């Protein structure tokens, strides 16, 4: 692998409105499979994917149950962090948390994780050992020191090593015929006339899954990064993702360039050139 | 350690005139979560969908707004994006070829 | 599956 289960929650106070609001997601790999939203009606966890919604009534009461705890404890955080801080009451502020495990070779835990951030700054998260946190200010050593004491760690620890990685084996199962075959980009090159030196070539990778890709350009073997563009991969709204890379090319050379495309889902790197 | 949105907006398939579609707008990188995300046809707001607030490994916030489409030779496409880091609303085109 | 509890600050 390795391949991955991960929960990514937000909570945002809002004091102009007495409340906050919880959002919580769930991913496997690259495909987000639960969610949850305080403000919804009738508020759940709900499926995402197809695959997950073969869970039976307890898992949706319980993982509803779950979140809302999360979200109940996490707006008391909110109030916390901002006498923690001495902060204004009006203003609104962000607690993220982000915690998951990997699969390891002979199925156990992979660098599981936790990391906590309030208003984009680090706050407390789970060392390496899964036995210490670190701490990144005074009012995340208060925190850090009930932690201790109460071996928070250890629960973390527990879920991470255990539920975790069992649930992660259970849903890579559940959906295998959509998790576990990668899904090869569909490449092309296209052209694009500037100006009098300018000439533009652009290199796609369409619907590929994992999101995981590597798209170059070469010059006769020789790397064009520095002068390429590269966009941020992005989704394509129905599970998979695209990506682009293009750079201009002097009148008439177009056949000197390569885009070298890499992914999980191909054989071999493919190499393109305008046709 | 407020940061400006990252903007995108893209079809999901090479677009043809005249054939149906999907039009996305995806904005990430951003902090705080606050924003406002509008897809344009001519100036004027559609109806679109966004998804569920989530972030990378580094805290940064990303949203897809989208919604189904059929490019033309003369409907203009574009995203609108508003954030407290921005003096002035972020506005991308969309074209076929970016 | 979400973990079991979640801890006050």
């Amino acid at each position: 692998g390795p391949h991955s289960l991960s929960y990514f929650s937000t909570a945002v106070s809002r004091p102009d409105r007495g409340d906050s609001r919880f959002i919580a997601v769930g991913y496997v790999d690259d495909t987000q499979f639960v969610r949850f939203d305080s403000d919804a009606p009738n508020p759940r966890m709900e499926p995402r994917v197809p695959w997950i919604q073969q869970e039976g009534q307890e898992y949706w009461a319980e993982e509803t149950r779950k979140v809302k705890d999360n979200a109940q404890t996490y707006r008391v955080n909110l109030k916390a962090l901002r006498g923690y801080y001495n902060q204004s009451v009006a203003g609104s502020h962000t607690l993220q948390s982000m915690f998951g495990c990997y699969l390891g070779p002979d199925g156990l835990l992979l660098h599981g994780y936790r990391q906590d951030a309030y208003d984009g700054a680090d706050y407390i998260a789970l060392n390496e050992d899964l036995r210490s946190w670190t701490a990144a200010d005074m009012a995340a050593q208060i925190t850090k020191r009930k932690w201790e004491a109460a071996d928070a760690a250890e629960q973390m620890r527990s879920y991470l090593q255990g539920l975790c990685v069992e649930s992660l084996r259970k849903y890579l199962e559940m959906g295998k015929d959509t998790l576990q075959r990668a899904e090869p980009p569909k490449t092309h090159v296209t052209r694009h006339p500037s100006s009098d030196l300018g000439a533009t070539l652009r290199c796609w990778a369409l619907g590929f899954y994992p999101k995981e890709i590597s798209l170059t350009w070469q010059r006769e073997g020789q790397d064009q990064s520095q002068d390429m563009e590269l966009v941020e991969t992005r989704p394509s709204g129905d599970g998979t993702f695209q990506k682009w890379a293009a750079l201009v090319v002097p009148p008439g050379e177009e056949q000197s360039y390569t885009c070298h495309v890499q992914h999980e889902g191909l054989q071999e790197p493919l190499t393109l050139r305008w046709d | 350690v407020a940061r400006p949105p990252k903007v995108q907006v893209y079809s999901r398939h090479p677009a043809e005139n005249g054939k149906p579609n999907y039009l996305n707008c995806y904005v990430s990188g951003f902090h705080p979560p606050q924003i406002e995300i509008d897809l344009l046809k001519n100036g004027e707001k559609m109806n679109a969908e966004q998804s569920d607030l989530s972030f990378s490994k580094d805290w940064s916030f990303y949203l897809l707004v989208h919604t189904e489409f059929t490019p033309n030779a003369v409907d203009q496409y574009s995203c609108r994006v508003k954030h407290v880091t921005l003096d002035k609303p972020k506005i991308v085109k969309w074209d076929r070829d970016h | 599956t979400m973990p079991p509890g979640f801890e006050l600050y």
